[PDB]
């Protein structure tokens, strides 16, 4: 989507293994603020949005 | 130390950086003390093919 | 109430550890209170911070 009309994704009832995503190579920016990724396979979140 | 990386990693050589050449290839301290020095070399490591 | 010069003294000092314990509970500018949280966040290079 453009970025006026950003998509927001809603993320719930599930488990996220988010190492496909700091172990994968395709990204050029992976920037997280307040949190390690690495960490957040051992968190648990109400919602998440992307 | 001395080594030859791609441009836009040349950002990872610095104290407390992340991805694929500061986790596998070449790490520095937090706490480090001391000089990095990068340039350009595609006139010499860089061929046509 | 005959008895005041001894209990405020008693209220005081609580008052002194409740605040204090209660200044646990602050941030002081960081981005929680908790300490272990932190740890569980970030890494070294900012958790320091």
């Amino acid at each position: 989507a453009s970025v006026y009309a950003w998509n927001r994704k809603r993320i719930s009832n599930c488990v996220a293994d988010y190492s496909v995503l700091y172990n994968s190579a395709s990204f050029s920016t992976f920037k997280c603020y307040g949190v390690s990724p690495t960490k957040l396979n051992d968190l648990c979140f109400t919602n998440v949005y992307a | 130390d001395s080594f030859v990386i791609r441009g836009d990693e040349v950002r990872q050589i610095a104290p407390g950086q992340t991805g694929k050449i500061a986790d596998y290839n070449y790490k520095l301290p937090d706490d480090f003390t001391g000089c990095v020095i990068a340039w350009n070399s595609n006139n010499l490591d860089s061929k046509v093919g | 109430s005959a008895l005041g010069k001894l209990q405020d003294v008693v209220n005081q000092n609580a008052q002194a550890l409740n605040t204090l314990v209660k200044q646990l509970s602050s941030n002081f500018g960081a981005i929680s209170s908790v300490l272990n949280d932190i740890l569980s966040r970030l890494d070294p290079p900012e958790a320091e911070v």
